[PDB]
This record gives structure tokens, sequence and C-alpha cells, in this order.
């Protein structure tokens, strides 16, 4: 994906909300980031009586 | 006093869940493959 | 539901030999602290509701 | 008590140079972020 | 802290250190650890 389009050489620039990977930064090394945040999780609003 | 308890009286928390740490086929989940939030998952343990 | 699982930070995909980690994490730093990401959740964030 | 309501719920404002410790220090704490002992210290 | 650093009284700096962007300009900082910034506390 990005990873392999940034290792190939054939894109120089991931400017995308990428969260912090440790071992995304052993190879691409991100710069200081935007939103200090994480994964939430979508539950369906039921129906009413 | 049978109308007000009826109308005033009597979900899905997290990974603490039972139904996640014994996930079950009643409740199947899902992401998207080649997704960072795959890399957060294959890398804790439990 | 739940809490920000896996609290990490959005950054940018930048290689190690890229020289420009430095003055653009500078203007994140003004950005953090001149409000610009309180610029993008006025103009992009911050509008709707149920 | 807890009478004494802060700013909002939660609304924060205001959103050695050469060390090789840097790398070491940044990945070990994707390490424990990965891992959530800082969690278990909150 | 700063006056440690630069000095090098405290070759090694932890605290609550607020990475500002003055301070970036002269001290180098890690990851953040901790999630911050300025609230209002009020009864």
């Amino acid at each position: 994906g990005m990873m392999g389009e940034l290792l190939s050489g054939q894109a120089d620039m991931i400017v995308a909300p990428l969260t912090i990977n440790n071992e995304r930064a052993q190879y691409i090394e991100f710069s200081k980031p935007f939103k200090y945040q994480g994964l939430t999780i979508l539950v369906k609003k039921e129906i009413p009586r | 006093a049978n109308l007000a308890a009826f109308l005033v009286l009597d979900r899905i928390t997290g990974i603490n869940d039972p139904r996640l740490r014994n996930p079950s086929d009643k409740f199947i989940y899902a992401t998207v493959k080649q997704s960072s939030v795959d890399i957060y998952f294959r890398r804790q343990v439990e | 539901t739940g809490e920000l699982f896996f609290r990490s930070g959005f950054g940018i995909g930048m290689r190690k030999d890229s020289p420009w980690k430095q003055n653009v994490s500078l203007s994140i730093l003004k950005s953090h602290e001149n409000g610009f990401m309180e610029d993008l959740d006025k103009t992009w964030v911050r509008y709707q509701e149920c | 008590g807890c009478k004494l309501v802060t700013i909002g719920s939660g609304y924060i404002f205001a959103t050695q140079k050469g060390s090789p410790w840097k790398r070491q220090i940044d990945l070990a704490l994707l390490q424990f972020v990965g891992d959530g002992e800082m969690e278990e210290l909150e | 802290m700063i006056g440690e650093v630069v000095y090098q009284r405290a070759v090694m700096a932890v605290g609550s250190l607020t990475i500002n962007e003055e301070r970036s300009e002269v001290v180098d900082f890690s990851v953040p650890f901790v999630e911050t910034g300025i609230s209002v506390m009020v009864s």
C-alpha cells in the first residue's frame, strides 16, 4: 500500500492521518503528530419502544 | 404508579466485554485489510 | 462507544533521509500553540449534531 | 465533593540535541503505548 | 529544567515537561507520553 509506495520511490510524501506505528517508524519516521486520538467503536442506535 | 414505573424504570462497551474476550458468531466484527488498525490488532497478544 | 483504543498521534509519512522533518514540525508546534489545530476544528470538525 | 468544575468536559485549550537515545526512547514508548502500561499507571 | 539541560547539569530530564515550540527551539523532546494542553478549572 502506502508503505509500499514510499518504500519503492513512487510516492515521496504521505500527507494523510497516519496513526503512529512503531514498526512503521522503524522504516518511515513521522513528524510531530496532529491528533492524539485512538480507536472508537460504532454501536447501533436501538429503536424506541 | 405502574404508569410511572413501566415508563421511567428499566451494550458493547469495548474489548473488556465477554462479547470480545469470547468472540461469538452472533457478534462478528471486521475492519479493512492492509490497514494500521489491523496492525494494532496483530501487535497485541490477548 | 468505548475509550480511545491505542492512543497514538496522527503523523505524516516522511522518509528518514527527508531533511524537512524540522521546520514542518516547527509549523506543527505553531499549529498547536496558535490554534491552527483549533482552526481545523472550526473549519472541518465542529459543525453537526443529532 | 467535586462541585469545583474545571474548563468544560475535558475541553483542552492550547491543543539534549544529538542524543542517540531518541530512537530508543521513542520506539520504547511505541511499545508501551502498544501495550498500555501507561494506562496501568493511569 | 532547561537550565539544567542546556548547561548539561541534567543531561537527561523527564518531568511533566510541556513540549513547547519555544522549548523545541532550544531542547529536543521525545514522544508525547501523557496527553495534555490548557484546561480551565471552575466550581
